[PDB]
């Protein structure tokens, strides 16, 4: 077996690449803002459905290291098992190189991943699309990183993926710098509160914000904090 | 027909999936690239997309190693499986001889990787169904022939240029070093006509934070430009402008 | 048996042109004949140049030319 | 397409149509002649650029000291049976200790097309190789065809317009093989049968690639004003 | 709707790919007649000879596979010899690793569970030949089983194969509501042999030469071919009845 | 439909790629092969397509084991790669046996492998007819093997183009002599009937080769019948059709 599910297109193109964004398009909205001393993912979730035990339901962020956190967009099915993988590299990395991953080589992982079902047949590219973020040891400054399902990947000062990422991505052009960046871990987590209330509205319920501080911190802002943000953000 | 097959000859006696590759270096974000024999300059289109990108992150510039230089422009999740094997045979090379690899010779290795299409053809070891989409620039330095540029294909083969430009604005670029392309230029006055023929095809305004210049120097080494000396010589093409 | 009906240079050889088409049959040889002329016409000459017959094969094959090549 | 499409079905009129379209890569490439004498074989290759940024490309690969092959169809699938022949090549030497004979090496190529034409999901490699060598047999010039078929000649050609180029060999056939021990003369005479092999391509000193072996004459290949001499 | 090309099932509840093995094997055109006797079996099968270029002692039907059974093959040559070499090998291998020489009915049980997988595999065609296996086992006596190209066999008081064998099937019944028995009384194997060619000729309505026919008997602990010469003696026979 | 693979069948009881595949063997050479009474004269139309071409160079005629000769018609690539892989087995059974494969034992070995690729979809099926035969110690033999993967003994057989010449006059061979020919005198019946078969060939001209296994004129080896002999034949076969 080797029977591509992955060919060449009359276009120069590849046929999955093109299916696998717009897998990519109709999944969640993931907004990533970086501060001068934070990075912020914050992420839509599903839980529209009542009887839903949201506690126990997947997070739309998952850590992989203590410092480098890594949300996703697109298949639900595929992400995970990204995250499996993406935990192995993250041991190999301390067994023979010693130190916590890099992002940068984080980066280059994920879409390793992608790039080995692109050119090989019998596999096809999974349709999804990450925003990987966080500190390397000894660095305090952020490293905001985006990952696509062809196996290509782009740094950002902010971007945005997922559906009416261009209404996010505008409001951010009038907000967001990439000359000066929020100088505070607050303001940037506003920011990211604020876009996401355009689109995914429906309070702290669909709403999760996740905030790595520089050099191995990992908090998780609980909703009720989330709440706080969007009332004051409201009245403003 | 001739698509479904990543080995089947077509009615017209070549492979139909090569010319889509072809046709896919029509779709990357113009590099060029001037040899002279003071050194050979790689220049690449970054493409910004948005304020919101970090681009002086991103670059179409990769190091294969000290002496040899590499810029590429096509679809770029071929050109990573690609670089990647560019960067172990270098190694290789340095591994079993101790010596500096030819830029010819490493080019031709990376061709080697590109005909890898086919899942039943002959008997070496397939690890694709189809053919790349990317084109290389690999300059270089070596203490043979000098300094040399070649440009490969995904098709796996291979030419030695003096000057060549892929990408997008591949033809609109090459009509340019035809009457621009002499051998008494310099380093530096290659330097500017990489960006003169970039300014052209460039889609936005020609600037620091959407081209990178890099040079391959025998003494020097591999240097990549930084985004204050681009700055420098497009301000200076803007005075040679100022001529006419 | 085309160059019967037209007048001609003497100067050519039937054998110079039949070394210089490869796999040609009756009707492109109407094409090279007829073709001559053309090229006598714009250079402005009475005649039909023996140079005209060579470059009638040329100019019209039955394709301009051989097609693309990128690796041959 | 009903069989085109396809590397494993006849055919109805005893063919594989693939064969024939791996033959149209001949037609669109390069032009190579070849010519040998008693004591000698010779490839005169045309070279072949892009545009004039570009420089040619070789067509002449040195197999061994007594054994080179030239492309005249695609480049990538030269590749991999020129790899495949020096293999076997320095094979001979380890081994047997024996330079390698060119006409066995002609079979063993044959039939390694061939499996790749019997497999499915392969082809017919669509490259015509003329591969000359001088070995204990004297000289030899053969002929591979897209399938794997090897015939032996005194001269031949393959390319576009290598029709004429066999009309001028089979003139001067009984001149060149009765120059012998001269390797001045058969080059000159292959310059002369791809003369009637260009279309206005003309040969410079850039675009000319000679390359001989002998009885006593190693295979080299002559560029340069190595060539030059020659026009 | 492939269910014509690969050997998957159709909605009629059949595999067709399979049926159409059936009707390769009245294509050669090959008929056989088998009877069982009293301490032999016999088997008598069409030779056919066109053309005087053919040596017709090496054209051949009848494939010894162990030392007392034989094996008939109705349809295809190339898929008779595919099927005969791998009915070998198998009896060989019982030999080998059970230590005694395979019997007639679990030689027929091994060839259709290997015609089976061959239509359970989509890259594999069933051969298209219908094979015979005739004996005498001194655990089941004289013997027949016919295995087919889908994977069945029964076993047989008499079997017939090819185009015309309907015809041959009415004669031997016939024969069995008289005796009233599932097998030939009769202690000479020559008179079997006898008996198989008269309602071998009663079905085809055709007599025959001794080019015409190739016999093999199994007699007790040992299977044979008749030679050319002891053909027509049996020929012969037919008259002085 | 049913001609799409070869594990298509069709409800006719034919296999049509394998049919079609025996007309790519009508349009190769003439090849005979003459069954005597202690060898084998085997013979094949060489053609002269230019005299480029270097003469008798130009096998199509591989031994295998050392008394057995072949040679084939069709597609040249197909019946070459069809002897190489005889030529390992030929050998194995050298290697287990020690002794020279016979050849009845050499056609089972060649008829399984031709019979395998008209199974599978995943390997083409042959274009070969392939005429083989020797002199072991069970006789001479004659045996032709058609792409299907049948073969039978013969006392005459032909393939190519030119086999329709050739059939026919060794229906009379076999009235002159119906207790076969000399060695000595099928060499000159070897190459008659391929001058008679250059009448189907008559556009072209060609090559006489010739070669041959027999008891008692090489001891029952295949060598090449060649020099003033080959020659000699030649001259013979040349007047007939004349």
């Amino acid at each position: 077996y080797d029977r591509a599910l992955s060919i060449f297109s009359p276009d120069g193109h590849i046929f999955q690449v093109e299916y696998a964004l717009e897998a990519v398009k109709r999944g969640t909205c993931a907004v990533g803002v970086k501060g001068k001393n934070c990075v912020v993912l914050g992420c839509e979730r599903r839980s529209t459905l009542k009887l839903q035990d949201t506690r126990i339901t997947p997070s739309k962020v998952s850590k992989i290291d203590s410092h480098v956190v890594l949300s996703f967009s697109g298949l639900n099915a595929d992400s995970r098992i990204l995250i499996e993988k993406a935990r192995v590299e993250a041991q190999s990395h301390r067994l023979t190189l010693e130190d916590p991953v890099t992002v940068e080589y984080l980066t280059r992982y994920v879409a390793g991943v992608q790039q080995r079902y692109t050119q090989s047949g019998g596999v096809r590219p999974f349709g999804v699309s990450t925003l990987i973020a966080g500190f390397d040891p000894r660095d305090d400054e952020p490293k905001l990183y985006q990952t696509e399902p062809s196996g290509i990947y782009s740094s950002w000062s902010a971007q945005t993926i997922g559906r009416n990422s261009k209404t996010v991505r505008e409001f951010l052009e009038k907000n967001y710098d990439r000359k000066e960046p929020p100088a505070t871990v607050e303001e940037c987590v506003k920011l990211t509160v604020r876009s996401l209330l355009e689109v995914v509205q429906t309070g702290a319920k669909n709403i999760e914000i996740t905030v790595v501080k520089p050099d191995s911190d990992i908090v998780a802002l609980s909703s009720e904090e989330i709440n706080q943000y969007v009332t004051q953000i409201e009245q403003e | 027909e001739y698509d479904r097959g990543v080995s089947t000859f077509s009615p017209e006696g070549r492979l139909f999936q090569v010319e889509y590759s072809l046709e896919a270096i029509k779709l990357g974000s113009t590099a060029i690239g001037i040899a002279t024999k003071e050194g050979v300059v790689l220049g690449v289109e970054k493409r910004a997309t948005s304020p919101l990108l970090e681009s002086d992150s991103i670059e179409k510039i990769v190091e294969i190693d000290r002496h040899i230089g590499c810029a590429m422009s096509g679809l770029t999740a071929d050109a990573r499986s690609m670089i990647e094997h560019a960067r172990t045979a270098a190694v290789t090379h340095n591994l079993y001889y101790d010596e500096d690899i030819n830029v010819e010779s490493l080019t031709q290795s990376v061709c080697d990787l590109a005909l890898r299409f086919g899942e039943g053809a002959s008997g070496e070891e397939r690890l694709m169904s189809r053919p790349f989409g990317v084109a290389l620039l690999i300059a270089g330095h070596d203490a043979d022939d000098g300094y040399q540029l070649f440009h490969a294909e995904p098709s796996g083969t291979f030419y030695r240029y003096n000057a060549k430009a892929i990408g997008s604005g591949s033809e609109g670029a090459q009509a340019e070093l035809l009457n621009e392309w002499h051998s008494s230029l310099t380093l530096k006055e290659a330097e500017l006509l990489v960006l003169k023929i970039l300014k052209q095809v460039m889609e936005e305004k020609l600037d620091e934070n959407n081209a990178q210049l890099s040079c391959i120097t025998k003494q020097d080494g591999f240097k990549i430009y930084d985004n204050e000396k681009t700055a420098e010589l497009i301000k200076e093409l803007k005075e040679k402008e100022a001529a006419e | 048996i085309h160059s019967r009906k037209m007048t001609t240079d003497d100067d050519i050889n039937w054998q110079e042109l039949a070394r210089s088409t490869d796999e040609f049959n009756g009707a492109q040889l109407k094409a090279v004949t007829v073709e001559a002329g053309m090229i006598a016409l714009r250079n402005g000459q009475s005649s039909v140049k023996h140079e005209d017959f060579v470059e009638g094969i040329s100019e019209v094959q039955a394709r301009k030319s051989k097609s693309v090549s990128f690796y041959a | 397409n009903n069989y085109d499409g396809d590397t494993v079905t006849f055919s109805p009129t005893g063919r594989l149509f693939q064969v024939e379209y791996a033959l149209e890569a001949i037609k669109q490439g390069s032009v190579t002649v070849g010519l040998r004498s008693n004591t000698h074989a010779v490839l005169v290759a045309l070279k072949r650029n892009a545009d004039e940024l570009s420089s040619y490309q070789k067509k002449i690969i040195k197999c061994d000291e007594h054994m080179g092959l030239s492309l005249a169809g695609l480049a990538p699938d030269a590749r991999v049976l020129s790899n495949y022949l020096r293999q076997q090549c320095n094979y001979s030497s380890l081994v047997f200790n024996r330079k390698l004979a060119v006409e066995r090496a002609g079979h063993l190529l044959c039939d390694k097309a061939q499996k790749n034409t019997q497999s499915y999901g392969g082809r017919p490699y669509g490259v015509g190789l003329l591969i000359i060598g001088y070995d204990k047999s004297g000289a030899h010039l053969l002929e591979f065809q897209p399938s794997g078929n090897v015939t032996e000649l005194y001269g031949t050609a393959i390319g576009a317009r290598s029709q004429g180029a066999k009309t001028y060999l089979e003139r001067t056939l009984d001149t060149f093989i009765k120059i012998d021990g001269n390797p001045d003369e058969l080059i000159k005479a292959g310059v002369e049968a791809i003369s009637q092999s260009l279309r206005d391509e003309s040969l410079t000193v850039d675009n000319l690639s000679i390359a001989i072996v002998g009885k006593d004459t190693p295979f080299t290949i002559y560029d340069g004003e190595a060539v030059a001499k020659y026009i | 709707g492939y269910d014509r090309h690969i050997t998957i099932f159709s909605p009629e509840g059949r595999l067709y790919q399979v049926e159409y093995a059936f009707k390769a094997t009245n294509q050669t055109n090959i008929n056989s007649l088998a009877v069982r006797g009293k301490d032999c079996t016999v088997v008598i099968s069409q030779k056919k000879v066109p053309d005087k270029l053919l040596d017709p002692t090496t054209v051949s039907y009848i494939f010894c596979i162990s030392r007392t059974i034989g094996m008939v093959v109705n349809g295809p040559i190339p898929d008779a010899r595919n099927a005969a070499l791998r009915a070998k090998a198998e009896a060989a291998e019982f030999r080998y690793k059970y230590g005694y020489d395979m019997p007639c009915d679990v030689l027929a049980k091994r060839m259709a569970n290997l015609s089976q997988i061959y239509t359970q595999r989509a890259y594999m065609r069933p051969l298209g030949v219908i094979l015979t296996f005739v004996s005498v086992d001194e655990e089941l006596g004289p013997s027949i089983y016919k295995t087919d190209p889908a994977g069945y066999y029964v076993g047989y008081k008499a079997t017939a194969t090819g185009p015309k064998q309907q015809e041959i099937t009415t004669n031997l019944e016939n024969h069995f509501k008289k005796s009233k028995i599932d097998h030939i009384n009769e202690e000479s194997w020559e008179k079997v042999v006898e008996f198989a060619i008269t309602h071998m000729i009663d079905a085809l309505g055709t007599e025959f030469s001794k080019n015409d026919l190739e016999v093999g008997v199994a007699t007790k602990d040992k299977f044979f071919t008749l030679s050319a010469e002891n053909i027509e003696e049996r020929l012969v026979a037919i008259a002085e009845q | 439909g049913y001609d799409l693979s070869n594990s298509v069948f069709s409800p006719d009881g034919r296999n049509f790629q394998v049919e079609y595949a025996v007309k790519a063997v009508e349009n190769g050479t003439t090849s005979i092969g003459i069954k005597c009474n202690d060898g084998v004269v085997f013979a094949v139309e060489k053609l002269i397509t230019s005299k480029l071409l270097v003469p008798q160079k130009n096998v199509k005629i591989q031994v295998v084991d050392r008394h057995i000769g072949c040679v084939y018609s069709g597609l040249i690539p197909d019946g070459r790669h069809l002897v190489n892989r005889g030529r390992e087995e030929a050998a194995s059974f050298k290697k287990l046996y020690k002794t020279p494969i016979p050849i009845p034992a050499f056609a089972d070995r060649l008829g399984q492998y031709v019979q395998a690729h008209t199974l599978y979809n995943s390997v083409r099926p042959f274009g070969v007819s392939t005429i083989f035969g020797g002199v072991d110690k069970n006789g001479a033999h004659l045996y032709m093997l058609e792409p299907s993967g049948s073969y039978w003994g013969y006392k005459g057989a032909a393939t190519g183009k030119g086999r329709q010449s050739a059939k026919a006059e060794l229906e009379k061979l076999v009235d002159h002599h119906p207790e076969g020919l000399s060695a000595r005198e099928a060499v000159k019946q070897a190459a008659k009937i391929i001058y008679l078969a250059h009448e189907d060939n008559k556009e072209k001209d060609f090559e006489l080769e010739i070669s041959w296994c027999s008891l008692s004129e090489t001891n029952g080896l295949h060598k090449f019948v060649k020099g003033d002999l080959l020659q000699e034949a030649i001259d013979f076969a040349q007047k007939e059709i004349n």
